[PDB]
């Protein structure tokens, strides 16, 4: 009836920190980066908005991406 | 085509002229009144009958008045 | 001070009260005639002609909005007081099915208090049909102090706003380079207003609304159950009710939403105890929604580089960028729409009262079939009246919506400014877009209505295999009924496995009935729904036809080349090519408010009707529906003589006989309305001349007592003619149908 | 009993090419004569 | 009369009394005029000559008053008296529109209440 | 004939159709000191072109609504207009300005053309002139 | 600024943004104008009288099926093929005799409109009273033999039905 959903173990911060990378290796290509702001390009290439818009990003596909590994029995 | 009179209470203050779309009224010199002028309609063949000039003319009662005829093409306004 | 943005002047002076006038130059010369008394309220919110500077204007309307929010929440503090006073909510609360919501006492004057009718309980007072009571109960009100208390609230908030309006004009009032900031604006509305705002009511429902309907459901008495504070104290009390509340807030951080799901469900039906909509699944909802609108919240670049431009997604979509087929906008595209959107308040209010209306009917289609509050569903007055409401408020400010369109035309449209993008080009080809709009309200009028006296005729004749109904000749809307079967299917144990019930009954699955009464039950489209719905389209059209022709037309057209020099409001320009009555836009919105009548008053109707004749009963013990007007829908609905025999002739029976009874006050009010009605034919079919030459002799008889006044008294003018007989049809020809419909839904329940 | 139209009166004949000559063939040429006519230039 | 008609007790010993009913269906009866279907009738003769005459004559009082007061304030102004009520002057206009009987007819004998037919303007 | 360049423009459903070639054209020529846009007057904006510019358009309320908006919605004014009729075997008439001044001002030379020395209360009463076919003000005295 | 300085896909009616009209694709496609062009009010060369028929034929032929399915005859086949063809031989007497009186009441002197000589019209181009009288017999004549062929294929349908079954092949 509910599609299963795990709850947290090493195979779930792995698929959480995979998914923040392809995020951040995605978000690299996005135009106005390094806007000042709080610590004005100290994130390799990235500012800390740019950063935190990234790490926002990479944490829905990451809570879209294990729920769906959850659901499906992979994870 | 519509019938623009002007009577001699006029007193040439051009308002008519000025209102008008069409081009019908124009100022010819009187020597009536003091403004030396008064309105004429010659191209009255092109008045729409839109009364824009009877709304501009100041004086009680109007020293322009229109009267609708007979339609034409020109004077129904008609583009087509 | 903390964003370096106010400074405003206009000192707070009370001289200024007694010049009448003082806004327009030419109201301030001396009143002469007594069109000025008229024209004093004809633009008197108008700020646009008042001064010039865009930044003075903004001002204005940001503290005219803040006054009207505080009119807002005057009229809620009302309504809580009304609910805390004056009501029968605690016997309500007690039996929801028995006890009729009433709201509303008269005093004991002149034959006046035959008005308060017997409500179940001993409680002599008016049924009330604004649906207060069930939206209440599934708030979580229990008794009448918290309703006392949201009173006093809403009183103290009133007060606020008029303190916020008046400090944001007369202390420290924005600058013009806030109001602009429309990136900042959208952020702010879908993340904290929108996105916040449904995760607070979320949060509400999940620690007061949904313990208290829990227990109601389960029969608990309302002073029997605890206060709110209680379900948010202790969390054995609250996992009692769900055992999800016993892991507390760690299965939302560690992911584990699954443990979640017995107070966040995803049911998707109806409560069989209330009628209303799975609490649970309402909070489910706002959880999401919050989730969604707080995430389109961080969409516009604001002060951090990230984000989009408006401005550039706007001067993007043009050819050759966009879709090959969508490519004929040109090279231009949306280019000075930008600019457009940030200069004119008027464009903006336009869309928005467009989105408004829009989402307002939205808003009266979805709470019929998915009744959203406990008890709602059976108390068909309330059902009726929503519906009916909400229906009429879209479609006036869809209405304005037009208006403002026509307004932004004449007045805030600038050539230069927009050269070859969208808006240009839709003034450059307009003959096309009010031609095909022409043609198609044709066809819709010959095969929506002149189909209805084929049948009027086939059923005068004796022929009705000849007719255009179910026995005859079927018109099966097929592809309406083809998405009812999707519906349906969508929610099996499929497309939509999650949920277990259909999002509405209205499509199919099964019957809803509480407390005898039908809830909620498949809504079955025939023959008759398809002409009906071919008379929604058909009105639509023409009222679309009627407005977007003034809004197309408001500058200038091949008639009348310099109609933007006339203004946005004029008469006509005289008797000439043939005569120009009602050229202007506002004379469009005038023939357009017509239409909305027409065109709402048939969508109501088709709901009452069809509501009554097929959902709408009461179920007995085995379970068979009998319908209140017994589903003459299919075969009365199809002809004329039957929407005025089986629909007006016979279910008015209850608002004429209604007198000496309680609903007394609905049969004096559906006389007002046949009044009012009649009155406004008189200043729609008359014109100015003959009233200001009957007031000629008037006045002469005035003159002869010496009883002259110097204000002297002058007719109506031709325009406000026009406005006075427009607001006396649809007040008289609305309140009419008010009448009809809740002394109907008043009397057989 | 009555499955078709009739006359119980005299030359009943007479509303079968009656009403069709009034009503749906005459009116057509009547409609064009005076269409011709209105129409007809000086 | 109503105290004697058969119809009209068909609606006293049956309806609601309240304070609409019980205070207003007595002074009525004993009063009035009924017909054959229990309803008061507002008859025209020699008993409602002193009955029709408080309905009638006194509110020909109060619209002379309302009417006399227009004017008395209306001749003493000027376009701003009428859009800002002088309440001195209205208090004026009320205090001799009290005894406004007296003042009417103390203007058609003068010849001050009607205007000449050549100083009120006319129409072609 | 008529010299100028036509205003750049993309074309509108509101410009000519068959009465303008089967009936009569206006035409309004013009001299502007930039390239600028204005308002045409069938819906829509145009570009006028610096220097001459010719415009054919299908009434003269149509080309005078676009020489009032050139007199009075440019700085600096455009007030070198002219009106022509076109007629539908060619022939072109210079009708505005009429004269060649501008009929708000006054030429010596002009002449009546609608004067009737009256004073509007004063025409012939309609009992008189019933059977004869003048109207009232196409007459001669005054009663 | 932007008015007709880029190139879009809309451009004016024959080059001059003075006509009103635009040439979209619907009126100024290959394929819109190559269909068009040679339907047979359109299609160069022909004679008003071969038009006129073609037109007829196929109008003659389409306009029996609406009273052959929905009309009072319905209920039986031969009379539903027979009130559909006079159906459509009414429609067609009455729309010819329109186009002969349209044509006697425009083409008087010189006409107004459309068909006068200094015309521009490219959607009109029967300009002679002449083309007029040869397009209103051919539409006749074509007209009132479509419906009598669609009628004749009607009446022998049970026949035309085995015919396509191979059920006359016994
Ligand atoms: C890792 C890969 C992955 C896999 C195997 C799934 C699998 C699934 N997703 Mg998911 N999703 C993913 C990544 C993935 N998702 C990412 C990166 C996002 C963006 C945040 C989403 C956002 C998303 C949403 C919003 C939903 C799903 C839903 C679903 C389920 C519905 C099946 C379907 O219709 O398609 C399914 C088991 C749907 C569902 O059924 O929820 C339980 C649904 O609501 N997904
Ligand atoms: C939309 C706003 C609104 C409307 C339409 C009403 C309407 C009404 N009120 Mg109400 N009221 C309001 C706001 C409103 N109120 C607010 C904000 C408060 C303060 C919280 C009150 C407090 C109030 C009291 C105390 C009473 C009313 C009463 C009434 C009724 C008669 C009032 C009268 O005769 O004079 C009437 C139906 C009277 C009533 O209902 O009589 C039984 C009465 O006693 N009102
Ligand atoms: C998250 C921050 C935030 C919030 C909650 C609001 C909320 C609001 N704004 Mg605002 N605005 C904001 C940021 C915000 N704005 C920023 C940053 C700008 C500059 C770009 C603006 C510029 C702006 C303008 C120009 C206007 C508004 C208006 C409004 C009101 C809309 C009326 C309505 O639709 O429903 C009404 C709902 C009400 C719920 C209850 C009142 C809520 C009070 C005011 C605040 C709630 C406090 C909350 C705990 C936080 C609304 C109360 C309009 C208005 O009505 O003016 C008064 C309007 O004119 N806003
Ligand atoms: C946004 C509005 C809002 C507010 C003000 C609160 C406030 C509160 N919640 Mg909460 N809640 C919310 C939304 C909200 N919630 C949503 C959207 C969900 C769905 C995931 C929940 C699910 C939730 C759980 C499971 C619990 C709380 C609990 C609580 C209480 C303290 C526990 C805690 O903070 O951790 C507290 C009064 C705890 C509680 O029950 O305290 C009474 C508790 O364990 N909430
Ligand atoms: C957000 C909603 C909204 C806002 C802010 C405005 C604002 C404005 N409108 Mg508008 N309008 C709206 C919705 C709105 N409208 C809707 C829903 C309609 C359809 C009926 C209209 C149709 C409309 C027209 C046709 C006109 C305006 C005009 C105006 C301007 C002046 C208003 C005025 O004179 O003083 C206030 C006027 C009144 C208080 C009149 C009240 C009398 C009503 C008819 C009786 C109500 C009966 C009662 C409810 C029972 C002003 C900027 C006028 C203008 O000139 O714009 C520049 C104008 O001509 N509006
Ligand atoms: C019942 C009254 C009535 C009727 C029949 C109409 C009909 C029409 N209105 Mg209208 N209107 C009305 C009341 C009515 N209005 C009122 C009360 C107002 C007050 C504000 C308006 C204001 C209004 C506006 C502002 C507009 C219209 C428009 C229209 C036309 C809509 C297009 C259409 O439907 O095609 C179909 C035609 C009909 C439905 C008419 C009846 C046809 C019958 C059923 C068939 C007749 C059979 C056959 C031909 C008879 C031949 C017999 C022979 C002897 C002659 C249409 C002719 C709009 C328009 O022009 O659309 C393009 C337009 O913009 N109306
Ligand atoms: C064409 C319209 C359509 C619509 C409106 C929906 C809508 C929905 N689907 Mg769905 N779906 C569709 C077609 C559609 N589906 C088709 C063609 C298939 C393949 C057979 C699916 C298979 C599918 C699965 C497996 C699920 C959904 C789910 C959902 C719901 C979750 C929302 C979301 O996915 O994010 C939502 C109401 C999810 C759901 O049921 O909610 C729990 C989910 O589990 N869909
Ligand atoms: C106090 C000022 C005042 C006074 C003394 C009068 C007096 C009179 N009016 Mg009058 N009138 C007034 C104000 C006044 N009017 C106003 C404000 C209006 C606009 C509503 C009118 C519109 C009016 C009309 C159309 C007529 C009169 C007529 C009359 C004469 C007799 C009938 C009558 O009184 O009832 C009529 C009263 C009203 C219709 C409204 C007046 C009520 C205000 C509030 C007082 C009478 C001498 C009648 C007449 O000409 O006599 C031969 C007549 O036909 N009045
Ligand atoms: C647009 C289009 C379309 C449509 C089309 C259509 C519309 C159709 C049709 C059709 C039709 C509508 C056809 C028809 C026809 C016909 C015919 C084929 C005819 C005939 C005939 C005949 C053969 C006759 C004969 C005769 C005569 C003449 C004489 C004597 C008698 C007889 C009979 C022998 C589509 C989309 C699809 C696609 C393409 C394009
Ligand atoms: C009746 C009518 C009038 C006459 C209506 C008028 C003059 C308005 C009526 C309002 C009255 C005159 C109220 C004003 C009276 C004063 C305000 C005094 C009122 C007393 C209170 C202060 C108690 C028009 O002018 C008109 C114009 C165009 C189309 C149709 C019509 C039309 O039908
Ligand atoms: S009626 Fe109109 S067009 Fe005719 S002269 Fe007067 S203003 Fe000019
Ligand atoms: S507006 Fe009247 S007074 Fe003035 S010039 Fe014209 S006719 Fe004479
Ligand atoms: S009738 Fe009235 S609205 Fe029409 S043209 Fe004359 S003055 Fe203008
Ligand atoms: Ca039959
Ligand atoms: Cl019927």
């Amino acid at each position: 009836v509910v599609p299963n959903t795990v709850t947290w173990g090493p195979n779930v911060a792995i698929v959480m920190i995979i998914c923040n990378l392809i995020a951040f290796a995605i978000g690299k290509q996005v135009i106005q980066i390094p806007d000042a702001g709080p610590a004005p390009g100290t994130f390799l290439g990235l500012g800390l908005p740019a950063l935190l818009g990234v790490t926002s990003l990479g944490h829905a596909i990451g809570v879209g991406a294990i729920l769906g590994l959850a659901n499906i029995g992979v994870l | 085509s519509h019938s623009v009179k002007i009577y001699d209470t006029c007193i040439g203050c051009t308002q008519c002229v000025r209102a008008c779309p069409t081009d019908v009224l124009e100022m010819v010199p009187w020597d009536g009144c003091r403004a030396g002028q008064i309105a004429a309609s010659p191209r009255t063949e092109d008045c729409v009958g839109c009364k824009r000039c009877e709304t501009a003319c100041p004086t009680d009662f109007l020293s322009i008045r229109v009267y609708l005829g007979a339609e034409t093409s020109r004077s129904m306004g008609l583009a087509y | 001070a903390s964003a370096a943005t106010e400074q405003s002047p206009i000192p707070t002076s009370f001289e200024r009260w007694a010049k009448p006038g003082h806004f327009d130059r030419t109201l301030a010369r001396g009143p002469k005639t007594t069109t000025w008394i008229w024209n004093l309220h004809a633009d008197a919110h108008d700020f646009d002609s008042h001064t010039n500077d865009l930044q003075d204007i903004s001002r204005k309307i940001f503290s005219a909005h803040f006054g009207h929010l505080a009119v807002v929440f005057v009229w809620l503090s009302g309504m809580y007081f009304h609910g805390a006073r004056f009501s029968n909510f605690s016997s309500w609360m007690a039996d929801p099915t028995h006890i009729r919501p009433s709201a509303q006492v008269v005093w004991p004057l002149v034959g006046q208090d035959i008005l308060n009718g017997d409500m179940g309980g001993g409680f002599r007072g008016i049924q009330i049909t604004s649906g207060l009571f069930q939206m209440w109960r599934g708030e979580g009100f229990t008794n009448e102090f918290q309703l006392y208390c949201t009173a006093i609230g809403a009183l103290v908030m009133a007060g606020l706003m008029i303190f916020a309006g008046w400090f944001h004009y007369h202390v420290r009032s924005p600058k013009l380079e806030w109001f602009q900031n429309v990136q900042s604006m959208l952020n702010h509305h879908l993340a904290g207003l929108l996105g916040l705002g449904s995760l607070g009511w979320a949060g509400h429902l999940i620690h007061v609304a949904l313990p208290t309907n829990k227990l109601l459901d389960a029969g608990v008495a309302p002073q029997d159950i605890p206060l709110p504070h209680e379900f948010v104290l202790d969390k054995a009390l609250m996992a009692e009710l769900y055992p999800s509340f016993a892991q507390g807030i760690r299965p939302f951080f560690t992911l584990n939403w699954a443990t979640y799901s017995d107070f966040l469900t995803f049911n998707g039906g109806l409560n069989p105890v209330t009628g209303g909509l799975w609490m649970t699944d309402i909070a489910h909802h706002h959880v999401a929604i919050a989730v969604l609108f707080i995430f389109a919240g961080h969409m516009y670049r604001t002060n951090w580089g990230i984000g989009h431009s408006i401005r550039t997604m706007l001067e993007d979509a043009r050819h050759p960028k966009m879709l090959p087929f969508l490519s004929f906008i040109g090279p231009v595209g949306h280019r000075g729409l930008f600019e457009v959107l940030t200069t004119s308040w008027h464009a903006q209010l336009s869309i928005n009262l467009a989105m408004m209306g829009s989402l307002s009917i939205i808003v009266a289609q979805h709470m019929y079939s998915m009744p959203p509050y406990p008890y709602l569903a059976t108390d068909y007055g309330t059902v009726t009246s929503l519906f009916t409401h909400h229906m009429w408020i879209g479609g006036f400010l869809i209405v304005g919506a037009a208006a403002h369109a026509g307004i932004f035309m004449v007045r805030d449209y600038d050539p230069a400014e927009n050269v070859n993008n969208v808006l240009d080009r839709v003034l450059r080809h307009r003959d096309a877009i009010i031609s095909h709009l022409v043609w198609v309200c044709q066809f819709l009028g010959f095969h929506s209505f002149a189909m209805y006296c084929h049948n009027d005729t086939m059923r005068a004749f004796g022929r009705p295999q000849d007719m255009f109904s179910d026995t005859g000749i079927q018109l099966q809307p097929i592809f309406a009924q083809w998405v009812q079967h999707i519906q349906t299917m969508a929610v099996g144990s499929t497309t939509a496995p999650g949920v277990a019930s259909p999002a509405s009954y209205a499509f199919g699955g099964g019957l809803v009935a509480v407390g005898g009464k039908v809830a909620m039950m498949p809504i079955s489209l025939g023959t008759a729904d398809f002409l009906i719905h071919h008379i929604h389209a058909f009105t639509i059209h023409v009222t679309v036809l009627v407005l977007l022709k003034g809004v197309l037309f408001a500058r200038n057209s091949r008639l009348i080349p310099d109609k933007s020099e006339l203004g946005f409001r004029f008469p006509c320009d005289g008797p000439g090519r043939g005569g120009t009555c009602q050229v202007s836009a506002w004379d469009h919105v005038f023939l357009g408010l017509f239409w909305m009548y027409n065109s709402i008053a048939m969508v109501i109707f088709h709901f009452f009707w069809k509501m009554q004749s097929d959902v709408w009963g009461a179920v007995d013990a085995n379970g068979t529906v009998s319908h209140i007007t017994g589903g003459n829908f299919a075969q009365s609905s199809i002809t004329i003589n039957g929407w005025l025999r089986d629909f007006l002739w016979a279910q008015a029976t209850q608002v004429i006989s209604s007198y000496g009874s309680a609903l007394s006050a609905y049969g004096l009010m559906f006389l007002a309305g046949h009044f009012v009605f009649a009155f406004s034919l008189m200043f729609l079919f008359s014109g100015r001349g003959y009233w200001q030459e009957l007031i000629e002799s008037i006045v002469w008889a005035h003159n002869k007592l010496r009883i002259t006044t110097a204000i002297q008294p002058r007719a109506l003018s031709i325009t406000q003619g026009r406005a006075v007989g427009a607001a006396h049809y649809l007040l008289g020809s609305i309140v009419t149908t008010w009448a009809f419909f809740l002394a109907r839904m008043a009397a057989i329940g | 009993d009555a499955t078709q139209l009739e006359g119980a009166y005299a030359a009943a004949w007479l509303p079968w090419i009656m009403i069709p000559m009034i009503t749906y063939i005459l009116p057509f040429p009547i409609f064009a004569i005076a269409f011709l006519w209105i129409e007809r230039e000086g | 009369p109503c105290a004697s008609s058969p119809a009209f007790n068909e609606r006293m010993q049956n309806a609601p009394e309240g304070y609409y009913f019980d205070t207003p269906y007595q002074s009525y009866a004993a009063n009035l005029l009924c017909g054959a279907e229990g309803l008061p009738h507002q008859q025209l003769r020699f008993d409602r000559a002193i009955d029709v005459l408080i309905p009638f004559g006194i509110f020909f009082y109060v619209a002379g008053f309302i009417g006399w007061s227009g004017r008395a304030y209306l001749i003493s102004s000027p376009e701003e008296t009428e859009i800002f009520i002088d309440v001195a002057l209205a208090i004026k206009s009320f205090v001799q529109g009290l005894l406004w009987p007296l003042l009417a007819v103390k203007e058609l004998t003068t010849g001050e209440l009607t205007a000449p037919v050549s100083e009120v303007s006319v129409s072609p | 004939a008529l010299t100028g360049s036509m205003p750049k423009f993309g074309g509108s459903t509101g410009g000519l159709l068959t009465a303008a070639f089967v009936e009569e054209r206006y035409a309004i020529t013009w001299t502007s000191s930039k390239e600028q846009v204005f308002e045409m007057p069938t819906g829509g904006a145009a570009t006028m072109n610096e220097g001459e510019n010719l415009l054919e358009l299908a009434r003269k309320e149509q080309c005078l609504a676009l020489g009032a908006q050139l007199r009075t919605k440019f700085k600096p004014k455009i007030t070198d207009y002219k009106i022509y009729r076109i007629f539908p075997n060619g022939e072109t008439t210079f009708i505005h300005p009429a004269d060649g001044v501008f009929p708000e001002k006054v030429n010596e030379g002009r002449g009546y053309s609608g004067k009737k020395d009256r004073r509007i209360g004063e025409n012939p009463n309609p009992a008189t002139i019933k059977f004869s076919g003048q109207n009232t003000f196409e007459t001669d005295m005054k009663s | 600024s932007d008015a007709y300085i880029s190139d879009d896909p809309i451009q004016p009616y024959q080059g001059n943004p003075q006509l009103g009209n635009l040439a979209t694709p619907i009126n100024s496609s290959n394929l819109a104008k190559a269909f068009i062009n040679n339907l047979p009010a359109y299609r160069p060369g022909l004679t008003p009288f071969l038009r006129g028929l073609e037109i007829g034929m196929a109008h003659g032929y389409f306009l029996v099926g609406p009273e052959v399915v929905f009309g009072p005859l319905k209920e039986g086949s031969h009379g539903a093929n027979l009130s559909g063809l006079i159906t459509a031989i009414y429609i067609t007497v009455s729309a010819c005799l329109g186009i002969s009186i349209f044509a006697l009441a425009t083409f008087q002197g010189d006409p107004r409109g459309t068909y006068n000589s200094h015309s521009r019209d490219r959607l009109r181009p029967l300009r002679k009273k002449e083309d007029w009288y040869q397009l209103s017999g051919g539409i006749l004549m074509g007209s009132l033999g479509g419906a009598i062929f669609a009628y004749a294929l009607l009446e022998n349908f049970e026949l035309l039905d085995s015919i396509l079954r191979g059920a006359v092949n016994v």
